[PDB]
């Protein structure tokens, strides 16, 4: 049973590059 | 100005104290709002979690005694993150909850979920995990208020269980640390000036090592405030290290196998960089989520408007007293939304309701954590959030 809705992609260290620049800033 | 405000605050507290007998609890006494900091106890717990790098160091350390020292470092480091004057957190309402997360330097996240599970007596439970480093923390805070005459105390009867999920013992179960809490005192209330102090004992226990750390009070002439003294031992009476110093200044570690050696710096709290928790914006938070629930009180505290803070706090606590009366009328009792009652014989009263298998893929662990309650920006509450945890675990296995 879930009390909360999930993000479309589950964030992990492995998909960090999809969520942050090569300069380290959000996208 | 401030001197006249201090005199009136003094008078207000003296008039409360004058009616009490040393040894009694303070559960029925309302304290004034000018001793409140702008956070509830559920958030105050996260102050103690602001040094995850020491826990990451412990997890990567193969030597059990060295690993124990890093756990002690992690646990001792948080205590100095505390308000400066004489202030305490807001007492949370029954069912209040608070979630937070950290963006760690290693591109992983730490997650935190907490709930007030009882009001009489007060208790809150918390859950903290870094799945991609196989670190899990479960705990309860159980403050028992006490008037002692020239002092008062929160006798801290809770505890914390830390597990390194991928460090297995002979039984194949994760290495487990149990950590208790010292008591929190305010002294000088009768014939002096109020000062907050930690006191009595903090126990840290692992499968093969233990530490008993005494939080001392100053003597009349000898000693200092905020001093600590303890020994790291095995369970056979061998002493390995002595900890000393002050929990809000510099703590030192002396190797007892090297008698001539001098205590080395163990923790310098003025050179540490804490990592503060992040929280969802207020626009996304629920009615009884800590920062949102108390927003009108903390806004008035921030402008030093104590009449308004007092009235806003009374409205919240009066509403809770009415809800409790309605429970008696319906013949029901409160059950937490996010925490299930532990089995008998375990260290903790409550544990997070969600089943998180110890060795499954950490991505699956993160997904399970994020299903419990909104933590990250954009997550929404579902209808099921508000039903009791015992009803959620009934379905968590009824479908199985
Ligand atoms: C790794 C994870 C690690 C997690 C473990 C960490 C645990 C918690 C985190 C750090 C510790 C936080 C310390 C908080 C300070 C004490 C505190 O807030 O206790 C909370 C308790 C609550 O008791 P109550 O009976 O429900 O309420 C008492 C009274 N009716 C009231 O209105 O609250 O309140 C009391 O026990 C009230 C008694 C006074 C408390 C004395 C110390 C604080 C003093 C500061 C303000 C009060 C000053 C005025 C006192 C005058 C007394 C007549």
């Amino acid at each position: 049973v879930a009390g909360a809705t999930l993000p479309e992609t589950i964030p992990t260290s492995k998909n960090y590059y999809l969520r942050f620049d090569e300069d380290g800033k959000s996208i | 100005d401030i001197d006249e405000d201090d005199e009136s605050g003094h008078n207000i507290i003296l008039n409360i104290i004058s009616q009490l007998r040393p040894g009694c609890d303070l559960t029925r006494i309302t304290l004034p709002t000018f001793i409140l900091e702008k956070k509830s106890m559920l958030e105050r717990v996260t102050n103690q979690l602001q040094f995850p790098e020491f826990l990451l160091q412990a997890h990567s350390e193969k030597d059990p005694l060295k690993r124990f020292l890093y756990v002690m470092k992690w646990y001792l480091a948080g205590w100095h993150i505390a308000p400066k004057a004489v202030k305490k957190p807001l007492n949370p309402v029954l069912g209040e909850y608070f979630t937070a997360y950290w963006d760690l330097p290693n591109k992983q996240q730490a997650y935190y979920i907490s709930e007030q599970t009882s009001h009489h007596p007060p208790e809150c439970a918390y859950f903290y995990m870094i799945p991609e480093s196989s670190i899990r923390v479960d705990g309860v805070v159980i403050p028992k208020s006490r008037f002692l005459g020239n002092s008062s105390a929160a006798m801290m009867d809770g505890s914390t269980v830390l597990q390194f999920l991928d460090i297995k013992d002979g039984n194949g179960k994760p290495e487990k640390y149990v950590l208790t809490q010292p008591n929190v005192y305010v002294r000088g209330i009768l014939f002096g000036k109020m000062r907050i102090e930690l006191g009595d004992h903090m126990i840290i226990k692992s499968p093969n090592f233990q530490a008993d750390i005494e939080f001392k009070t100053k003597g009349y002439v000898f000693g200092t405030y905020d001093a600590i003294e303890g020994t790291v031992k095995d369970y056979d009476g061998n002493a390995y290290y002595e900890i000393s110093g002050k929990w809000n200044d510099v703590m030192y570690l002396k190797d007892l196998k090297q008698p001539r050696s001098s205590p080395k710096v163990f923790l310098d709290t003025h050179k540490e960089s804490p990592l503060r928790p992040k929280v969802r914006p207020l626009s996304e938070q629920g009615e009884y989520e800590s920062r949102k629930l108390w927003k009108k009180v903390t806004d008035a505290l921030a402008v030093r408007n104590h009449p308004v803070a007092t009235e806003e706090k009374f409205q919240i606590e009066d509403h809770q007293r009415q809800l409790a009366k309605k429970r008696i009328e319906d013949g029901v009792e409160f059950h937490p939304k996010l925490f299930r009652r532990s089995k008998p014989g375990e260290d903790l009263d409550y544990c997070i309701y969600k089943n998180i298998p110890v060795d499954e893929d950490p991505e699956k662990q993160i997904r399970s954590i994020l299903q419990i309650a909104p933590i990250l920006p954009g997550q929404q509450f579902t209808d099921k959030f508000f039903i009791p945890a015992f009803e959620k675990i009934k379905s968590q296995k009824k479908m199985i």
